[PDB]
């Protein structure tokens, strides 16, 4: 898909 | 042609490896402390599965897993990566003075040519809901380079599913589709597409985290053992379930998460994305029913979650769920590649 | 095969028209009140430009624009859409009982065949920074069906450039890239990639909004007249600029927005995505400078913004700028297809040092 | 002996300049975007007050204000700093290739020897409640190096005060002191120190931010003009007030904040720490009454806030407040050097 | 003049006893239930060690310990306190009607004059990491008033050392120092100070708590016996250590805590500030390694922790450590007087890779 | 690009 | 006082 | 140091 790994906040 | 290029249409692979070519995406994965710290713990605690061993790193990205394997004493590490990230992994190998031990090999693991067989394979082939990206097949495909007695890190993946109740999430998606219910949007009647809108919005798995209090039954588990499974095993994944409802209420869908276990010679270490554990960049995944099912505490919710692999490096999901005590049935089709990222 | 296939890699097209096949994207666009509101007014209020006319709707999506033309009295409407949204729009044509006036033609405008010439073409080919998606070329390409004296709705497009000061935005780039500047990230030295991290971040145009007071000089406007322009004019777009600074400070980049005008026989309606106007889903686009440029009020900032079309339906951006009083210059290369969506919903905060009277006095 | 060493006992100056010797404290000040961005705006917008001028930077710290003055075209900049931070400012001067223009001069501005008179002085001499640290006296003291026509950046400081109501804050501090009300803490009777505990806790100004809705009257303003004031003016600061109450309720104290204005030749720029403006590392300051005063919408709250400078580089605060319509009086003594930092 | 004046700069003393003059600090200490609870039990439960005895309370503060001794039956109690808390404690002595049994003596124990020798000394001279504040020397100095066979409450102190892995903590140091690594912070290049920023942060011991599973080997204990030690023994404290690693990983530093034992005639009461025990206001102290050290389970980590007393009532810390199987070594210099209080109230999270069974299975 | 048209909050 | 300038969160 | 004894939350 478009973004395989999702942004995770730090 | 290669095993990869057949099961993947070009347009999916282009966008796919384009995404992993960006350092910002490596930063996001690597900054996942639970993810990255757990791999390192697993590898160093079982250093004897690496000490003076030959290692294969499938999809090494920036190479962080190859550095852990070197830290564990590996004799040689072939780090395979098909995105442009491979050139950046080379730079870190040189600057960390590990050029004698880590050998970056750019290309798809289904296509590259390794110089020798390896004792252990390492990789992070897990997508959200575990099976997205279809990278587990690349992981299993790499076993052709694995010695008879060789090991796999991770060794197994346990995907869990449990019915949930979440009226706030159901109505949110439901009202979105109801935009197309309007009879006079700027004078235009959109109602004829209402059914198409609802099917589309509910075709999307929801990616975010949830309190466990919304789960209505113990989770059902389906285990893929990476040591024994072969590629084709993952083309069609059939997961029968039979949930014993612990609470009455509307079942709005099935919630998914996964664990993986690094079964080393010294200890077994788990990396879990459960809703009870600290959050990871994988979150959890919920597949909504277009129409929820009512169940009573004590009923049995039975059905089958079927995952059919597609050329877009993802899966077509089929979830049929049935309250046995009333015959209330729910059939659903979802597209894992087109999720809705709801977390905020 | 076709003009569209020559200039577009198949993989870019696939991803592109797959995006526009989702009703959720149409919905997002239709729920842009400024967008849909302005297009409706520009059509029904110029009713003489549509009444009993032949219309071409390029990239019609759900057909909304083609219904406005019908609402304006158009005789026949050829609605072209390449994405699979074409079949949803046919449904809307049937359900609205307009099969005699609106004809959906599934396919790319460069490849379909119309049975007649049209008096007016309508479309929404504006991407962010106007030029993204390279659909303007499809809009000009469609003029092979426009009679002489026909009209184009929109008729012109004004892209606006202005230098901005935003230190927070600039510093954010190094704060993020500095992740890689540690000698022992889990026992690894990542510092060798810090420079590549910076570069990657500066190549991304920033898509969000901002307070007008970050601008340091009046805007410069480059105008595309859709009635005269030809496709090839957009393969290479050179935008010279000579800004006269009205505010002293550090120039961190150039800000972009655009406007379009539906120049009808009855009136001219403007659709403007400027930071002075209510927000649209195009937002605004800012292009940072790798190195910022000191300028004082009265200096001139001069240079060129050059956009080179690529086979990913977008543009390679090159921005060169210098302060003429010092010779200090700055270059930058950005990829318009890979922006960083920065918007957070918060109202843009005013830049510091902007109070000329005591905030306490009138609080 | 110098003007500084007389009005400052050594033990206060040691701890004082020790604090500013740490880079972590410079990072905190410099990262205050409103603070640092506003100085830069003020200086560059009025570049002609610097272009080819001679500048004095009082307490330059890392030197950031001297870099702004150089950016504005200053011919020479004497950057004075008495903490060990001066050695770090030198390093930045060298690495930014401004050694021909910025001259770091370590020591206390009351003691160092500048080579010549300056056209403009720049500095950040503002403490919380403006007057803490007693650095404004160092700022005014530096005017001995200022040319007749010279300017001061900032030029003036407006300290504002307004009565407030905040029962949550009053009870919080009040109950803390009531610990010493216990008659049998581990069998020990502490009650005899109750009065001492309350006096101590309410001797502390409260440092944090507050919604303006709690202010019960328009603010009263007291302006220190840095161009005309001399050092001794700030030894005793008497601020008469007469507030017209706009709301009925308990007056729990006086809230303080401040603005400063850079009155340049091109424009005037304000740096404000008001509760209506974005937050800064100065926050706001509230002095609580041991016993609040009840006022009706329309009464007049009159009194005097007196600030007496002490050897600890701070002020002894005296606030006497009186509701004229009832004669309800409140007398208070507070120690600016010992605040309670409440923000979270 | 006095032993205290010789080893303490006046400015350090001023700031020091000004701190202890505030009832809010006494309150904070007294409300430490473990602290006050354990001291009370150790005194009243060893009642024979106080009944009809002569007592010295060194640094009595509010006098709380001197009341416990009174509650235990002590005949006369000399309560010494240098801060201005002495006058508050006299008030409590009057208000509690104990002027005949508790005598407050304002002044430093090294300078006051007692009218007789005591049978037992009580005090709370433990700082964080035990040794901070250099009050243990005042506690041993006070033995000039203790009869032969007298007792000391506390009697001994055990400081514990253990290596820890905490990558998050280590990386935080560079994340904060990397502020200075930007070429244009408001148009200034700050990078030349980044190294000095790192150094400054690593010199700070970290005061907070942590989960026991960050420790990689059993603790090593260095014991000060207050009945035998002399002042001068604490000017230079060398703590040799040879840790046997039980966990493979990166050693980022050494963790510190301490215990004290009130060895009474009737029982021995322990006050322990260990991460296994409920939190006290001493927390725990961790000293990072500038460079971390790779170790596997079965290796030995060896070295020395050397504490050098300074004139700021604290200690200069030097930690040298090496993995003997590799020769990889690491040094560090920290200032115990300038810790970084990191505690946030959140329960310490368990280190990753610590689940040996599926978290999902038993959830 | 990945999202030719950006989401506008309703 | 102890800390003339207060910690400001970023 | 500045705060010899650290604040413990009640
Ligand atoms: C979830 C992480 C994926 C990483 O592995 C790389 N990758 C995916 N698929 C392949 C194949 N077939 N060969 C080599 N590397 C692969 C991704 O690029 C990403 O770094
Ligand atoms: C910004 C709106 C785009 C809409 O127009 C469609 N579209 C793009 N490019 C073409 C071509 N070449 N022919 C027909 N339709 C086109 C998009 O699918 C979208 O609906
Ligand atoms: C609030 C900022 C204070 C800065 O100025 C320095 N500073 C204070 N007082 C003096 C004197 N008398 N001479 C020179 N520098 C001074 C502080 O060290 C801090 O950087
Ligand atoms: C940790 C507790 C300290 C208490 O003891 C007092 N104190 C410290 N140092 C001395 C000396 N040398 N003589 C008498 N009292 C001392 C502190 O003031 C605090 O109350």
């Amino acid at each position: 898909g478009k973004a395989p790994r999702k942004q995770l906040a730090t | 042609r290669s095993v990869f290029s057949e099961r993947t249409e070009e347009s999916s692979a282009v966008q796919y490896f384009q995404f992993y070519g960006y350092l910002s995406q490596q930063q996001n994965m690597m900054q996942d402390y639970v993810r990255t710290g757990t791999y390192q713990r697993a590898i160093l605690q079982n250093h004897t599965d690496f000490k003076d061993k030959i290692v294969l790193d499938v999809g090494c990205g920036s190479g962080i897993l190859s550095f852990f394997a070197a830290q564990a004493g590996a004799r040689k590490i072939y780090a395979v990566e098909a995105s442009t990230m491979a050139q950046h992994a080379e730079v870190l190998v040189k600057s960390n003075n590990l050029t004698d031990r880590i050998v970056v090999i750019p290309g798809k693991v289904e296509e590259v040519s390794l110089p020798e067989q390896v004792d252990i394979i390492i990789s992070e082939p897990m997508g959200y809901m575990l099976f997205n990206e279809r990278m587990l097949e690349s992981y299993l495909h790499a076993k052709k380079y694995l010695k008879p007695s060789g090991n796999m890190f991770p060794t197994i993946g346990d995907v869990h599913l449990a019915p949930f109740t979440d009226e706030q999430l159901y109505m949110e998606q439901f009202t979105k589709a109801n935009f197309w219910y309007q009879p006079s949007f700027h004078g235009v009647d959109l109602s004829a597409l209402r059914g198409a809108a609802v099917d589309e919005y509910f075709r999307q798995p929801v990616v975010d985290t949830f309190d466990i209090r919304i789960l209505m039954a113990k989770s059902v588990k389906y285990t893929v053992n990476f040591l024994e499974a072969k590629e084709g095993d993952l083309h069609r994944i059939e997961i029968p379930f039979k949930f014993h409802m612990l609470h009455s209420g509307l079942v709005h869908g099935l919630a998914f998460w996964f664990d993986v276990a690094f079964i080393g010679s010294i200890m077994t270490v788990w990396l879990s994305t459960a809703p009870t554990e600290p959050l990871t960049h994988w979150y959890q995944v919920r597949c909504l029913f277009q129409s929820p099912l009512f169940a009573k505490a004590g009923d049995t919710l039975s059905g089958t979650c079927l995952l059919i692999a597609n050329k877009r490096q993802s899966y077509d999901i089929s979830i049929v769920a049935q309250v046995d005590q009333t015959g209330s049935k729910s059939s659903n089709l979802l597209d894992l590649k087109n999720p809705f990222f709801r977390y905020t």
